[PDB]
RNA sequence: ACCAUCGAAAGGGAAUCCGGUUAAGAUUCCGGAACCUGGAUAUGGAUUCUUCACGGUAACGUAACUGAAUGUGGAGACGUCGGCGCG
């Protein structure tokens, strides 16, 4: 199951 | 002008209704082995082209000459 | 050779063989000089 | 930074640089993340996006051109897309980046 | 995930059948001795059926609905996989590696694929697969 | 006439459905 | 050491009339006018010479078969292979993006 | 390399390469083959280089293709390092005077070339036929140009009672024969890095083992300080040349006169040694001009 | 001597023009873009130092540092 | 949907060569040999169950291998200079 494919940093 | 390697094709050419004359030309020329030999060119012109058959074998040339139609004019050289 | 370093084939061959000898020798060069 | 994680992956993990290698790894399903530079052509970028959508592979858009991405990888030639087969000693996959 | 599996609909981008729609029957991810690359056996449409309007006569309607198939071994690099799928159950046992070594088996496989495709089109299913791509 | 975009593919909120090939449309 | 000149009406060094020198079976040097060379057909998208298509004069194409001036692929004889592949990929991706946009729109006016 | 070059073998799944004696495999001779071997294999892998003299291959380790490397150095009188300065024409005699007098279980005698190994093995066997040396000594020869099966059989016979081995630099590095007491280097090696290996077969667990070396009396003043700079101390040993009152060279000469094959082997070995001395590092220490050609 | 001088200042002008146009091209493309030692119980120590096979990282870092 | 026609024997352009021949004619005549364009038609072959053919992963190959309106692409069709390679 996928809801998002585009990634990003978490701690910013 | 065209060259043909087929003997029966040449005979078929000489057998058509509109055939005038066939030319038999003899050339004394040497081969790569250095021994000279006799090469025979049989030339007949079809509708718009002149077909030439080159034979480097004497016996085959004799057989083809004997196989030519008896009502066909043949130019020797 | 593009930079006119070698003037003919003999120079190229000599440079090749001299480079081979110097590559053979530099490793012991250092201790060779230190010992003396 | 983000370049440090990429360098760690290059040094310790498993990766493929280039469009053909990335597409091959996506076809084999051996990819975990694809980093795409901003300099990539629109047709190849869209094809990579569609392939990642088909194969359910995470996509990260590098903030720079192909030569900045190449320098981040540590290479002196431009790279337009990178595929991370195995993170290895790094943590780029865990941090969602 | 792996998406180049049986039943996946793809578009051919290279070769005589470029731009034609095929469905994958048996994917070979390691390649064979004769095809040392990642390839797939596919069955595709060479001649799409023509659109039918109510003016068309019964004899004509039969002519326009005909489908010409083809079966090919295609390199993965020469395919563009889509997100759509199509059942290959009717003809999965005829398109194998040996079929492309035997012309008679190739002919029989083409016949079977033709029958299956015509039945599926006449049933009204997979209207996107039997639709020409405009490029 | 724009090419496929993953941002728009995520804006619909259905990526599993699109990967499965659910919404099939024919134009013109 | 035998000098030859034009054999036609034009006496000037124009691109139309160009001369080669050949030795005839009579043992003499003679002039011969050379025709303009043919140009390879070019792709209509990128302008590169088409592969597998004969290079002839414009009127010499009407006297050869279709297999000597076409390629069995789609757009064969008009566009090269890479351009056709790009066309296919672009068309498919455009249609997919159209589908995605339509779905997003159906969602966004589904609110009211 | 021959195996990997065959098309039936695929190298794509390899993920681990280990090079033992990596300083020797990156040597000038081996670098041509190892470059190809690593060229065939995938670059993304884990490499382990292991060598007892890994520092010498200084910048050539990066030729292997290290990705995320960590150099590791491990450091700790176990064995004796001696040398004798004698005239070359007596050298073999001195060897005999060591074999029948010293106390050992296994003695490894190193020779420069393979033809020398065979030639001197045959001559020493002939001497032992005449009972020149009287001891319970079994003498073997093992050089690297033999067939592989013969080499394996000879090595397993020597490893298995007092034995002397005439071997080239094949056995110098790596292999461990237990109960080896004495190591003799009839000549110093062509490269000094291998010297520490040749005398390194002994001293396991600080066992009482001795290494001996022979010098040519001409430029012997340069080899000892050269080893000293490399942190190796060679204590001079004085050994009397026993039994050479008369006829040793005469005995050798009249034994050569029996078969012309012996003459051919001797001359071939001498010429091979001259070529071997030509390819010598530390040119100042080992000079061709100062070489005692008549003595050799 | 005067000729050699005027030549070298001409070289200076040319190099400055080329450098300026290169920097402007880069600027306008930018907008279009968007030893440990460990001791064991046997008194034997092991020295562990990390190595850098890819020297390009240091070179790029130093270029960035001098640009800063 | 869009305007007649004129304007180049140096621009664009379908196709012929050798030998011989006169007092004076030649890529024009004679002998031999060959191409171009247009037209009507006949025969063989292909169009493989009866209805517009196949092969190769691919670049592409073929003795053929239907194609209206409509919309495009190529050749025609294109500045000057320098050295290098080949006939
Ligand atoms: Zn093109």
């Amino acid at each position: 199951a996928i809801t998002n494919l585009i990634s990003k940093l978490k701690g910013q | 002008a065209r060259e043909i390697t087929d003997i029966k094709q040449f005979l078929e050419l000489t057998r058509r209704a509109d055939v005038k004359t066939a030319t038999v030309k003899i050339n004394k020329k040497l081969n790569k082995a250095g021994k000279p030999f006799r090469q025979t060119k049989f030339k007949v012109r079809g509708s718009s082209s002149l077909y030439t058959l080159v034979i480097n074998d004497a016996g085959k040339a004799k057989k083809l000459i004997q196989s030519l139609p008896p009502t066909l004019k043949v130019n020797r050289l | 050779s593009k930079g006119n370093a070698f003037k003919h084939k003999r120079a190229l061959v000599e440079h090749i063989i001299q480079a081979k000898a110097d590559a053979q020798r530099e490793k012991a060069l250092n201790e060779e000089a230190e010992a003396r | 930074s983000i370049n440090q994680k990429l360098a760690l992956v290059i040094k310790s993990g498993k990766y493929t640089l280039g469009y053909k290698s990335t597409v091959k790894s996506l076809r084999q399903g051996k990819s975990k993340l694809i980093i795409i530079a901003a300099n990539t052509p629109v047709l190849r970028k869209s094809e990579l996006e569609y392939y990642a959508m088909l194969s359910k592979t995470k996509v990260y858009y590098f903030q720079g051109g192909n030569n900045e991405l190449g320098t981040a990888v540590g290479k002196l030639f431009r790279v337009g897309v990178v595929s991370i087969l195995e993170a290895g000693d790094s943590d780029i996959l865990t941090t969602l980046a | 995930a792996k998406f180049l599996k049986a039943g996946k609909v793809a578009v051919v981008v290279r070769g005589r059948y470029a731009g034609k729609k095929v469905v994958i029957v048996k994917p070979h991810d390691e390649g064979s001795k004769s095809h040392p690359f990642g390839h797939a056996l596919v069955a595709g449409i060479e001649r799409y059926p023509l659109k039918v309007t109510k003016k068309h006569g019964a004899k004509k309607v039969a002519k326009r609905t005909k489908i010409k198939p083809f079966i090919k071994v295609v390199n993965y690099n020469h395919l563009l996989p889509t997100r759509y799928t199509l059942d290959v159950e009717a003809f999965k046992s005829v398109v194998s590696t040996e079929t492309f070594e035997q012309p008679s088996q190739r002919e029989e496989a083409k016949k079977v694929v033709k029958k299956a495709f015509e039945e599926r089109h006449q049933a009204g299913k997979n209207q996107w697969f039997f639709s020409k791509l405009r490029f | 006439e724009s090419l496929f975009n993953l941002k728009t593919a995520e804006k619909t909120g259905i990526l599993n459905d699109l990967a499965k090939g659910k919404k099939r449309m024919i134009f013109t | 050491a035998q000098r030859v000149t034009f054999r036609r009406r034009n006496p000037y060094n124009t691109r139309s009339n160009k001369i080669k020198v050949v030795k005839t079976p009579g043992g003499i040097l003679r002039a011969q006018h050379v025709k303009k060379l043919a140009t390879r057909p070019k792709c209509g998208d990128c302008g590169s010479a088409l592969q597998g298509i004969s290079t002839l004069r414009p009127r010499q194409y009407a006297t050869v078969s279709k297999t000597h001036k076409t390629v069995s692929r789609a757009y064969g004889g008009s566009r090269c292979a890479n351009c056709v592949k790009e066309r296919i990929i672009r068309a498919f991706l455009i249609e997919e993006q159209k589908i995605v946009k339509k779905v997003v729109k159906e969602q966004t006016e589904a609110a009211k | 390399l021959d195996f990997l070059q065959m098309p039936a073998v695929k190298t794509s799944a390899c993920s681990m390469v280990v090079m033992d004696e990596a300083d020797r495999l990156l040597d000038m001779s081996f670098i041509k083959d190892t470059e190809k071997i690593l060229r065939l294999l995938p670059k993304q892998r884990r490499t382990g280089l292991f060598s007892a003299t890994m520092r010498s291959a200084g910048s050539d380790i990066f030729k292997t293709g290290l990705r995320n490397p960590v150099r590791i150095t491990v450091n700790s009188s176990s064995l004796k390092l001696n040398y004798c300065v004698v005239n070359p024409a007596e050298k073999l005699q001195l060897l005999v005077s060591i074999l029948n007098n010293y106390k050992f279980k296994k003695c490894i005698v190193y020779f420069p070339t393979c033809v020398s190994v065979s030639y001197f093995y045959s001559f020493i066997q002939y001497l032992g036929k005449r009972n020149i040396l009287v001891n319970e000594v079994e003498i073997f020869s093992l050089h690297g140009k033999l067939q592989t099966s013969a080499r394996t059989k000879t090595l397993t016979a020597f490893t298995d009672s007092n034995s002397v081995l005439f071997t080239t630099d094949v056995a110098a590095r790596g292999i461990d024969i237990p109960d080896v007491d004495l190591v003799i280097q009839l000549d110093p090696p062509t490269n000094t890095d291998m010297f520490m290996h040749r005398c390194g077969r002994t001293g396991r667990a600080n066992r009482v083992g001795k290494a001996i070396t022979f010098l040519n009396e001409g430029r012997e003043e340069d080899f000892i300080p050269f080893m000293q700079v490399k942190n190796v101390e060679l204590e001079e040993l004085d050994l009397e040349v026993k039994g050479i009152t008369a006829n040793f060279y005469e005995d050798f000469r009249n034994w050569i006169l029996e078969d012309r094959d012996r003459f051919d082997k001797g001359v071939k070995a001498y010429v091979a040694f001259i070529k071997y001395y030509s390819n010598h590092s530390a040119t100042s220490i080992f000079r061709l001009q100062s070489l005692d050609y008549v003595g050799i | 001597e005067q000729e050699r001088l005027r030549k070298i200042e001409e070289r200076q002008k040319i190099r400055q023009e080329r450098k300026e146009v290169m920097e402007e091209q880069l600027k306008t493309f930018k907008e279009s873009l968007n030893a440990i030692t460990e001791i064991y119980d046997d008194s034997t120590t092991v020295e562990l130092e990390t190595l850098e096979p890819n020297d390009n990282f240091e070179y790029l870092a130093q270029l960035n540092n001098v640009k800063l």
